[PDB]
């Protein structure tokens, strides 16, 4: 395959800017977190 | 679908005096900082082998006379010097993305 | 006749997270993680990346028996051991 | 919901209002439907995704671990060298981590004064012409077109004309 | 105080309620005295305590020191194994400090709030029936009993049947 | 602005404002011009130079980096060092930025509520006397001196007397 990020588990294709595979990632690619999940709310909160 | 043509058709050079031999794309061939274009040789009655690859990188086992430059859609390929045991075809190959094709090839008289 | 005012309702389920409690829901969650991967182990970049099988930077380098198929190799991205 | 627009005086969402996120429901003489205002949606688009950028855009610069080894007889370096590296993941996933849950909070509340801004206006343009009820729900007097209604949409609301066939109608119910 | 409910309209708090944080004051014929309303001490009382919970559960990741010796020949290890651990505490300390500083911000404005939209209901349901005196105080119409101040409490305030009555004491006063 | 008093209800500034940062315009029959209130702006002006210090306090204890050097036989060393103190310099100036940032929005909040409840308590004290515009403007109806717009100006707004004259301003009009 061929992609811009590799990671010892594996490769990453994506434009986010976390992940939460492996630090030693080489090539320009998203940043890692310790973190289970991490969402941005757009939204208003729904009664339904 | 890159089409390779490369001129000239027949070059031409005796001992010692430097041969350029180029050959143009239709679109570029550069991607990820780096130009995908590899250059072969295959001498008469033998099949070919690497000279260039990325178009500035020369293989282990090839002479330093072999130079290879070139940026975008035009590649040169400059021999320095040039003697007998240098009669063969030349083709140039992109890899940008599938199917691979190759130049019409080049007679070094 | 009668005029009220109102805001988008969806019945989407997406589920934020805010300090104040763990579990609201919203009309529209943006996520920013990952956490897949392909689970290969290619180039970056186009070149071709050394993977040493067996042998190691003190195998390779020095030339064990073992392993004679890296020497004379290319440029590449990274080493794999 | 600090400002309370968001349940409190309206508890019901509108599940028909797809076309944007604030917007008024007119039931007159003229059928009945939603239609939305763009002056308060689309600067709720631009303020949350100048947001959402902004979370990226802060967090360009990291700390990016990097491989390092050490040959048995110094473990003092290489516990260092543990000790930092993910000591240094810990400061920022706590970061990453803070900086989400307060934008949340900030999403939700920054939507509340804008719905909750919307609905002051309206009080303050219809004023004594209409009733509150309590769901957002304004009944006004004078027996106008539905264009009347888009006057209260484009925020351009002439009294002095209304307000005496409302006082007219403020005479009669007393 | 942003949203003005604490000081502002009402400036004088209650000593004599020690069964909830929020609850109204009712002066009747029917004797007087102080009650509580559940439902919105009760989401106070949840929203700071999961608040409680989250700056111990997010504290939970923490740089740990741990104790490493040098030789008095290796000076640049030890000045670098010194600074990077009191260099993490001070960025532990920060984050500490300045999540606290906010979170005290958000528990006061959060009460804010809670009794701001307390104090809108009730005058969103009494309306035109009471007169807003100034410090929170409402003083209806109608001679109903206690249980009136109930429904009040329990925020079922049917307007009709309280209308007529009151509507024939705004014209005895007019 | 969640509070919306900054625009919303008063889209307009006042360039001849320069006594004070929040006050009062009079425009009766002695006179006009503008004046100020000094318990709103002196509490605004406490307020943010308590903020601006607070920066610069908790700001005292920070990574200070100090030179060290290697020779050329401990790179992985050199490197560690390297990556530690730009980590740090890395980690404190997210801080730095991030509570600049925040902060700019809560001095620009903390100032939408200081007019909005100056307004709020103005329109608490008119009531019925004063007629809401739309743009912050009250139009009472009694003809006093202007020792009545001083009288809304610190807070002693007495009611009773000034109801009789305004509820025959109220009759007349009706
Ligand atoms: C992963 O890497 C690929 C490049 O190898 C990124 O490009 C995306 O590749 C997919 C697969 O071919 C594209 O999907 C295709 O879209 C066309 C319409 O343009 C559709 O006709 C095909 O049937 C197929 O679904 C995709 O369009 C293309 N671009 C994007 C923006 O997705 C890909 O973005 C990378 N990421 C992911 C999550 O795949
Ligand atoms: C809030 O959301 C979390 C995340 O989904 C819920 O946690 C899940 O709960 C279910 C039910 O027991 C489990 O099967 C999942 O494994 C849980 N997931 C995680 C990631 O913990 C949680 O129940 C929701 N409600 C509350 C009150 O926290
Ligand atoms: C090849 O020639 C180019 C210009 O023609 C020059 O820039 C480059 O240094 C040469 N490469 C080698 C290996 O001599
Ligand atoms: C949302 O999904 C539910 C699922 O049953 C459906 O009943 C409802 O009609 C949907 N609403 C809209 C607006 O599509
Ligand atoms: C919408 O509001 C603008 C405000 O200037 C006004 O020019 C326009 O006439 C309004 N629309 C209609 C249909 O009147
Ligand atoms: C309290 O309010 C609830 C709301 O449904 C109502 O059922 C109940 O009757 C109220 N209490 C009294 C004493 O009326
Ligand atoms: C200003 O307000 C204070 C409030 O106690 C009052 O004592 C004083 O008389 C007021 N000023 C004037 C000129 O009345």
């Amino acid at each position: 395959c061929n992609t811009k990020c590799q990671t010892p588990m594996g490769a990453i294709n994506s434009s986010m800017p976390f992940h939460n595979i492996h630090p030693l990632t080489i090539g320009e690619c998203p940043k890692y977190v310790k973190s289970n999940r991490l969402v941005l709310a757009t939204g208003l909160r729904n009664s339904p | 679908d890159i089409v390779l043509t490369q001129s000239p058709g027949s070059l031409t050079v005796s001992l010692g005096q430097r041969a350029t031999i180029s050959c143009r794309a239709s679109e570029s061939v550069d991607n990820f900082g780096k130009s995908f274009m590899h250059w072969y040789q295959q001498k008469p009655g033998q099949s070919p082998k690497l000279l260039i690859y990325r178009a500035s990188n020369r293989e282990f086992g090839i002479p330093a006379r072999f130079n290879g430059s070139g940026s975008g859609t035009d590649f040169a390929l400059t021999i320095n010097p040039v003697e007998a045991d240098d009669v063969a075809t030349y083709f140039c190959q992109q890899s940008n993305e599938d199917p691979r094709t190759f130049g019409g090839g080049t007679k070094l008289e | 006749d009668q005029i009220c005012i109102g805001y988008h309702a969806n019945n989407s389920t997406e589920q934020v997270d805010t300090i104040m409690e763990k579990n609201v829901t919203v009309t529209h969650a943006q996520d920013i993680l990952e956490k897949k991967h392909n689970g290969k182990l290619c180039d970056l970049d186009g070149v071709k990346p050394l993977i040493l099988r067996d042998c190691s930077v003190a195998g390779w380098l020095l030339g064990n028996p073992m392993c004679d198929e890296f020497i004379n190799v290319p440029e590449w991205s990274y080493i794999v051991e | 919901g600090l400002f309370g627009a968001i349940a409190g005086f309206i508890e019901g969402g509108w599940q028909g209002m797809v076309d944007g996120w604030y917007g008024y429901h007119h039931s007159n003489e003229q059928g009945s439907g939603y239609a939305a205002d763009k002056e308060s949606t689309q600067k709720a688009i631009d303020g949350v995704t100048n947001k959402v950028n902004s979370i990226i855009d802060k967090m360009n610069t990291q700390f990016e671990a990097v491989g390092r080894e050490f040959n048995n007889l110094e473990r003092r370096i290489e516990n260092l060298n543990k000790k930092m590296e993910d000591g240094f993941l810990d400061v920022w996933t706590y970061n990453a981590e803070l900086l989400v849950l307060m934008e949340n909070e900030r999403t939700l509340d920054f939507h509340d004064s804008n719905v909750k801004n919307l609905y002051d206006k309206v009080r303050l343009q219809l004023r004594d012409n209409a009733k509150e009820l309590g769901n957002g729900c304004f009944e006004f007097y004078h027996k106008c077109d539905n264009e009347c209604m888009e006057s209260v949409r484009n925020g351009t609301y002439d009294y002095p004309q209304y307000s005496e066939e409302a006082r007219l109608k403020r005479e009669e119910i007393s």
